[PDB]
């Protein structure tokens, strides 16, 4: 069975929070690859790319802060 | 000669229609704004 710690649980919570964000960005970028000036995907391109950027930053910062708390707890044993 | 000046003024009208056709075509060719002004939309892709 795939193991998952609490930090892993939080990461998986973010992955399941967004339905197909990676996939959505994938088709957005692929669609823009052949129609660069067209509307309704260019704006979609920027919105999805920013969404993905903020998603990744939020995931990284959350796992980092939880790691900081956990390390403080572990070190504080002694 | 009156008939011939009528013909000449007809020709003058047709020639002067330069100012009626080319003059407005010179800023009708400005539909290229649909290319240039729709190329500053790169802010949509930053």
């Amino acid at each position: 069975t795939p193991w998952s710690g609490y930090l892993d649980d939080v990461s998986a919570k973010f992955d399941t929070g967004v339905d197909n964000l990676q996939t959505q960005v994938t088709e957005a970028l692929d669609k823009l690859a052949a129609k660069p000036s067209d509307p309704a995907l260019l704006a979609a391109y920027q919105s999805k790319l920013s969404e993905y950027n903020l998603y990744r930053n939020a995931q990284s910062n959350t796992v980092k802060v939880f790691k900081d708390i956990d390390a403080a707890i572990i070190q504080n044993f002694r | 000669k009156a008939q011939e000046e009528n013909m000449k003024t007809t020709l003058q009208t047709l020639t002067q229609k330069y100012s009626n056709a080319n003059s407005l075509y010179d800023n009708l060719v400005k539909v290229l704004s649909s290319t240039i002004s729709s190329s500053l939309e790169t802010a949509k892709s930053f």
